[PDB]
RNA sequence: GCAGCCUGGUGUUGGCUCUUGGUCGCGCCUGCGUAGGAUAGGUGGGAGCCUGUAAACCCCCGCCUCCGGGUGGGGGGGAGGCGCCGGUGAAAUACCACCCUGGCGCGGCUGGGGGCCUAACCCUCGGAUGGGGGGACAGCGCUUGGCGGGCAGUUUGACUG
RNA sequence: GUGAGGUUUU
RNA sequence: GCCCGGAUAGCUCAGUCGGUAGAGCAGGGGAUUGAAAAUCCCCGUGUCCUUGGUUCGAUUCCGAGUCCGGGCACCA
């Protein structure tokens, strides 16, 4: 099955090559999501077609993304949370925090993938995979809400 | 398996069987046997010759593991309980304490009536 | 086990031949270090199912040569013995009657004779020392000729079985530890195919398997099941 | 035979993880109802080799164990271990291993059973390109076997005061 | 702290 | 018909994981119990399916099936 990558998806090898893989995975979380493409004679003459002025797009969106660790969680900050309630109701998710993080500090996140897995009741330290080739996650800590 | 030295022990003196289980400080017991490896059925496992082959069977099958202590711990009592825990308390293992946890039988209301003829 | 002597010249095993004729059969000179009178003993396989009826394994075969090896049977002498000195008779002992179970024998056996032919009475009863491996006379074995006269002269100079017991720890006595391939140019052209000549009905599967020239005192090479 | 039901394979239908399975012997070292000296497998050579390129009463010791005990790394030993026979028996080793009996590393495909995520699919929410739950299961197609008067087509002979 | 396969009236 | 497990004394059964073997009845008299029942005791009944073979043997292991059963076909 002639698959052609964008970023590393983990596994599977490096982008660009000549990987086979199954259609229920390709065809539902691939093609839908804009990270691997299906590769006819044209999708596979576009990355020998285009050597630089992609992969120089690979290097703005990529290099240029694999930066946003300065302001966003790595320096203290009080995260701005609802009023107690002091058994939590509500649980946190991935969506319900940055419109908070957007009226106050002024950070505006994707909100997607700050809840990998089971948004939870309970309050910790949680890392952010923002996936270039994956590099280090941010690491937040939610404290206290009050 | 992982062999043990240190731990307590379990003891069944009960009317019909007296056999030991010696365990770790989680209560994870090691072994058990009984007279019914000879064949023992009835009551012809009890207190001075026949069937030490449960207890220190419980310890020779876990003389391989080299257990230190048997702390005592009785369930069940009667029966000529004496001779048989004290076969494994000075006849070649040691011992550090003696507490022992006497079941005290309530129930409310009756058990099998064997008991109610002497009340 | 793993001693002195296998730590010297262990490489010759070589558990990862391509394919050797020769040179895995006639090395049994000096990669056997032997200051003794040893015996090749020639492995092969025969590949049955002894856990069935139809199916006896049995098989005698001779070699002119001369083996390096006697006849050396425990003769007892009764009716019918002499030629009247036919010149190559009355060599061993000629009597004794030996009822030997007291004491239970000695346990030194390498050759049995076995003259009157009374098999149906004294079968289970001759056969004492030789139960399950056998060295008994048995009517399957052959050695039943036209005059009797040919029963020392073939174990002389002759007279070698393969018959195994449930698995396949068969031998083959042939030669001295100084044996070329001009001896087996009469062992392993004879009894290997001698074994696949003499065959029961219910052979079914690979027949031919583990066929290791290996001796006492070196170590075990494999040859190609034909050479 | 069919409707319908159960069920294997397969498409819709994916991502991981755990231990299990099969032709599986490259490797580990597993045989003590046993009658004598016994970690005694049947047997093949059976007077040589363990041995000074580091022995013996048994002290190294992983290895398994039916608890007796033997086989590999041998760091300090220093010519002594003792078997072919006698001894046991349905069989005589100590030197070279033929595969069964087995705890076990893996070469081929993961076959099955679980735990998590989930975008496919399904259900659901006020104004629904968005939330919640189930979740690769269900349903649906092909194929395979069984149940199946609920249904349909059917047969149930002739001689005979 | 311990004991009964257990009996029938001539 | 391929494969699956077995045929033990009028009756049925204790079995071997190769060196073993039978107990109960219409039966006669029997320590018993102070002459009562029989608790209990001798006791009338093994081709261990027909046959071939590792085996010291076969009262027991394995091969073809004649003996009876369940599944599975197949029957012009
Ligand atoms: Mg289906
Ligand atoms: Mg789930
Ligand atoms: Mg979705
Ligand atoms: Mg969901
Ligand atoms: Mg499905
Ligand atoms: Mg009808
Ligand atoms: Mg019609
Ligand atoms: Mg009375």
């Amino acid at each position: 099955m002639k698959v052609i990558l964008l970023e590393p998806l983990e596994n599977l090898g490096d982008v660009g090559q000549v990987v086979d893989v199954k259609p229920g995975y390709a065809r539902n979380y691939l093609l839908p999501r804009g990270l691997a493409v299906l590769a006819t004679e044209s999708n596979l003459k576009a990355l020998e077609a285009r050597i630089r002025a992609q992969a120089k797009r690979l290097a703005e969106r990529k290099a240029e993304a694999e930066r946003l660790k300065e302001i966003l969680e790595n320096l203290t900050l009080t995260i701005p949370v609802r009023a107690g309630e002091t058994k939590i109701y509500g649980s946190v998710t991935a969506k319900d925090i940055a419109e908070a993080l957007s009226r106050q500090h002024g950070v505006t996140i994707d909100p997607k993938r700050l809840a990998l897995e089971k948004p939870i009741k309970e309050l910790g330290e949680y890392v952010l995979t923002y996936k270039p080739h994956p590099e280090v996650p941010i690491q937040l800590k939610v404290s206290v809400v009050a | 398996k992982r062999q043990v030295a240190s731990g307590r022990a379990y003891i069944h003196a009960s009317y019909n069987n007296t056999i030991v289980t010696i365990t770790d400080p989680d209560g994870n017991p090691i072994t058990w046997s009984s007279g019914g490896v000879i064949g023992y059925k009835g009551s012809r496992k009890g207190t001075p010759y026949a069937a030490q082959l449960a207890a220190l069977d419980a310890a020779k099958k876990a003389m391989a593991y080299g257990m230190q202590s048997v702390d005592v711990i009785v369930r069940g009592t009667g029966a000529g309980r004496e001779q048989a825990i004290r076969a494994l308390q000075a006849s070649g293992l040691q011992v550090k304490s003696i507490v022992d946890d006497t079941p005290v039988p309530h129930n409310g209301c009756r058990p099998k009536k064997k008991f109610r003829k002497a009340s | 086990k793993h001693g002195k002597r296998y730590r010297a010249l262990l490489e010759k095993v070589d558990p990862n031949k391509v394919y050797t004729i020769d040179e895995a059969a006639r090395l049994v000179k000096e990669l056997a270090t032997a200051k003794f009178d040893e015996t090749v003993e020639v492995h092969a396989k025969l590949g049955i199912d002894p856990r069935r009826s139809d199916q006896n394994v049995r098989g005698t075969v001779s070699l002119p040569h001369g083996l390096g090896k006697q006849v050396r049977v425990l003769a007892i002498a009764k009716g019918e013995k002499i030629k009247e000195a036919e010149e190559a008779g009355a060599d061993y002992v000629g009597g004794e009657e030996i009822i030997q179970k007291i004491l239970d024998g000695w346990m030194d056996f390498d050759a049995v004779v076995a003259t009157p032919d009374v098999m149906g009475a004294v079968g289970s009863k001759l056969g004492r020392i030789l139960g399950p491996r056998g060295l008994l006379p048995n009517p399957k074995a052959g050695t039943v000729g036209f005059n009797i006269g040919e029963i020392i002269r073939e174990i002389k100079a002759g007279r070698i079985e393969f018959r195994n017991d449930k698995t396949g720890a068969i031998h083959a006595p042939v030669g001295k530890a100084s044996f070329p391939p001009e001896k087996l140019a009469d062992n392993i052209r004879a009894f290997i195919r001698a074994l696949e000549a003499h065959k029961p009905e219910g052979a079914k599967g690979t027949f031919l398997r583990s066929v290791y020239v290996t001796t006492t005192m070196g170590p075990s090479v494999r040859i190609n099941p034909h050479s």
